[PDB]
């Protein structure tokens, strides 16, 4: 009578709040590219972040003459052994386990490493994402195929994209993807020379493989002006990555 | 017969949809809040089919009920959710936390399908943090309801609203209308002293939410801004205003008020005791001042402050 | 000045770390739901959609469309909860399967899976509930055959029962396939020989399945002569109970938080 | 350029490994609880590699740093952690719930890879619980930090 009079409260005053916290943005990136790869039937492999010269050079057509693997561009621990640049080796060492036995189809996530200088658009240590999918009868299509998905998961479905040729030296031929333009995807048909050396049979079986950097596509998906943010772990900045996204409207 | 796979020639990624996925998050925000996943019969008794229903609509029963208390379909989560609390606190649980995702069923007049509406309801009571040792004890509460509710909310990406409503089987005192872009989409609340007395139960908060509503709203991806680079400035204010004037009345003046720098406002103490006219309360307003493009003069602030300070002392809120 | 109370600090607050943590709670997944989601994860990576309709359903979706013609004996005003002549509460998900197969306007490939609840006019009791889970598969394309289903059937033995599971097709009838056979996964507790839970048997039935039968695809638009498909269902309420040792269904439907809150933890296959 | 999409003949449901699924669990449950994910840098000075190493054991120093802060692989993930903590504390953000999951590095000598190890870490000051017109502070002391260890086990059923 009273009681519901005096037990009346102001609903409007702030709520008890039990706090979320975010995923990074940088994993935020990786998971979603990962559950597009899942629903197609690839594995994600991880492997070791520290790597053989064998590895993270050799396997990948990159001899030892090679500019790439230069001392003052790579973190080299030995003169064998060095922080990986890529996540390839976890792909060459993948593929060499099969023994000459596809289908490969894997994507490895990971943190790679650059000898170079921090600024707003350069981090000594960045994540990439690779894909390979070795099988008989792999054609640059199938490679051009999947490639657009991944853009239509990261960028969504009407985003334009421009497909560039190129080259890199464990793919021929190769291929860039800017969206609408700014690169952010490197593949192209895997070297034979990166099949026989792991084993394949390159008069059987063709390959597709690519790159991209959450690093990057995050700063363009979101703006965000500076790399080194994601290294910083202010929380002004992780706490604006709490919350679920769609496509959108 | 030998064994086998079907290989699709057709080639699509298997994923869930947006909705479903948002869902499974969702589930994992409730439940990473201490709230366990109910799963209730649809079927009520005819006379519970329309509790907490929000619009008068038609309730769809059935013409062979198995049982008097499975005959029609809920026209809400928390008849079920009652029940299943009532029965844990008469088994000594005293402490029950259930959130539930599930359809709710409107007569869509006779010979149609029905309209099936998702929606997300949970029900709370007893302590919310205990270690006695340390003398912690967080009894729930509408406010922990809120912000579960809340929590929901910052989740999804959403904004809800709350504005006091009149429920029947809720404390008329303590009963929020939930919105989302101006509309209802649910409530918030304590259960009426007399249905919590009837089910024995303590203080007990249920929410209700049509999930339906939440998911049609398009969010996108996430926006992102910039960390301001410079700081903003705090005035706190102390507002004597009739008991009765929700603390949302006071902030949306200040909002209408606070032109381009007025950042937020929080509520930080509301006293209603002797040392104040009977009838009045006091409010104070932790006001959060903030320029992105540039640093705050006092004065610059003093304006603003001062225009914000003379709306309030006209809609009646004194300093 | 400052080493004097680092010291005094040092000194001073030596605690028990043993005493009670403060506890942050998680709540549960519904165990229900946990078998759900796996069969899903399964179904995603192969390829298919986790599609959802109407519980409440027209006779026409739950019956005609799948094969009961208006005369037969499961059609059953006594056996399902009908509400009028021709609306009734859904006895299976096969209704949203054939009216996704419907909306494909006779082009394949269809892949989906349909979780959900379903009702029997039935009292309960340890056994049975009248509300229930289940989770059906529809895969209609060119060259569908038979063993295409065991492999499948197989993956989802599987899933939910280890990798060490191998799978048991018996004969069967079911109006909207056929051949039909209803699946037994070997039993995970005893390996052989026998015990409490397979009932000295070895096998434990779990799933029903079959090819659709033409009448089914060709009531949904589809040509029987170009299409084939197979279809499954399975109850994860009788899944999780002989998963967990649950011995009476209705501790589903409860919610005794001492049951729930049981349910909290990942899993993994052990050794 | 045709666009297709590869077409296997043998089939498999991609899945998460078991590892790989607790791991994403786990991660919800920690944002659950109000941690926020961190990412730091594997390098340190030589100097801070071997803190809170459990573990006596060789570090792994790079050849040529970049910068006396990255010259040397870490061997725990808290002082880059701690360093994050200081950072936005000195930034006037109080209160800073972080968790990482990530690697640490031992050496193996003598040009042999080093064991990489996973690490689950995490740091946490300031107030934990706050509700001020209802007078609800709660602070976190180190039995916050027990419940969050006690919640990671809890979920993958573990016994610490
Ligand atoms: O072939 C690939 N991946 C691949 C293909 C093309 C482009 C890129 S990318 O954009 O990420 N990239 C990273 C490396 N960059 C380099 C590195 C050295 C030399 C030239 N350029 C170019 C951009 C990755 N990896 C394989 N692993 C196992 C077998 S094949
Ligand atoms: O065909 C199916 N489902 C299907 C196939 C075989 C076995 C089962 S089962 O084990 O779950 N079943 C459930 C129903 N039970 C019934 C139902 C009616 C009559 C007889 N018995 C038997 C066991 C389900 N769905 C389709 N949708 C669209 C086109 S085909
Ligand atoms: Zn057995």
């Amino acid at each position: 009578n009273q009681q519901l009079a005096e037990e009346t409260i102001d609903v409007t005053l702030p709520s008890r709040q039990i706090s979320i916290g975010s995923k990074h943005p940088l994993t935020r990136t990786v998971e979603e590219i990962e559950d597009l790869f899942l629903g197609l039937g690839y594995e994600i492999v991880d492997g070791y972040e520290v790597e053989q010269d064998y590895y993270n050079f050799e396997a990948l057509n990159l001899p030892k003459s090679h500019p790439a693997r230069d001392m003052q561009d790579s973190f080299y621990i030995t003169d064998e052994i060095l922080m990986r640049t890529h996540t390839s080796p976890v792909q060459a060492r993948t593929m060499e386990k099969r023994n000459g036995q596809g289908p490969v189809k894997i994507i490895c996530p990971g943190k790679v490493y650059r000898r170079d200088s921090d600024d707003a658009t350069h981090s000594h240590q960045f994540t990439q994402i690779e894909g390979l999918v070795v099988d008989k009868n792999i054609k640059m299509s199938d490679l051009k195929g999947t490639l657009e998905l991944v853009a239509k998961k990261l960028f969504g479905a009407d985003r334009e994209i421009r497909l560039r040729p190129s080259y890199f030296p464990f793919t021929e031929p190769s291929v860039e993807v800017d969206v609408s333009w700014i690169e952010i995807l490197g593949a192209g048909m895997v070297h034979p020379n990166v099949l026989e050396m792991a084993g394949f049979d390159s008069n059987e079986y063709s390959g597709f493989a690519f790159g991209m950097g959450p690093d990057r596509i995050a700063m363009l998906k979101y703006g965000i002006e500076d790399i080194r943010y994601f290294y910083t772990n202010d929380v002004r900045f992780l706490e604006q990555f709490k919350a679920v996204e769609d496509r959108g409207e | 017969i030998p064994s086998s796979l079907p290989v699709f020639g057709e080639v699509t990624s298997g994923e869930l949809t947006d909705r479903q996925h948002k869902t499974r998050t969702l589930k994992e925000t409730l439940e990473g809040a201490g709230l366990n996943q109910a799963i209730t019969y649809s079927l009520v008794s005819k006379d519970h089919a329309k509790d907490f229903a929000l619009q008068e609509r038609p309730t769809i029963s059935l013409l062979m009920p198995m049982s008097e208390a499975h005959a029609t379909l809920r026209q809400s989560l928390l008849p079920h959710l009652i029940e299943a609390t009532a029965y844990n606190v008469a088994r000594k649980n005293k402490d029950v936390r259930l959130y539930e995702i599930g359809r709710v069923f409107f007569g869509n007049g006779e010979g149609e399908l029905p309209d099936e509406v998702e929606y997300l309801s949970g029900i709370l009571t007893g302590e919310y943090v205990v270690n006695a040792w340390q003398g912690k004890k967080e009894e729930i509460d509408f406010f922990i309801a809120k912000g579960v509710v809340d929590r929901v909310a910052e989740k999804l990406n959403l904004e809800f609203s709350y504005k006091a409503g009149k429920i029947e089987g809720l404390h008329p005192g303590r009963t929020a209308i939930v919105s989302l872009g101006g509309a209802g989409i649910g409530f918030i609340g304590e259960l009426h002293p007399q249905v919590a007395a009837d089910n024995d139960l303590k203080r007990t908060y249920v929410f209700e939410l049509n999930y339906d509503a939440m998911m049609q709203v398009a969010v996108g991806y996430i926006n992102y801004e910039q960390i301001p680079k410079f700081p903003g400035v705090t005035r706190d204010i102390a507002l004597e205003v009739n008991h009765d004037v929700p603390s949302s009345e006071l902030k949306q003046i200040i909002h209408n008020n606070g032109e381009d720098i007025l950042q937020s406002t929080l509520v930080f103490d509301v006293y209603e005791g002797e040392h104040l006219e009977k009838g009045k309360k006091s409010v104070a307003i932790r006001l959060n001042y903030l320029d992105t493009e540039d640093t705050l003069t006092d004065e610059r602030v003093s304006k603003i402050h001062d225009k914000i300070l003379e709306a309030l002392q006209a809609q009646g809120a004194t300093i």
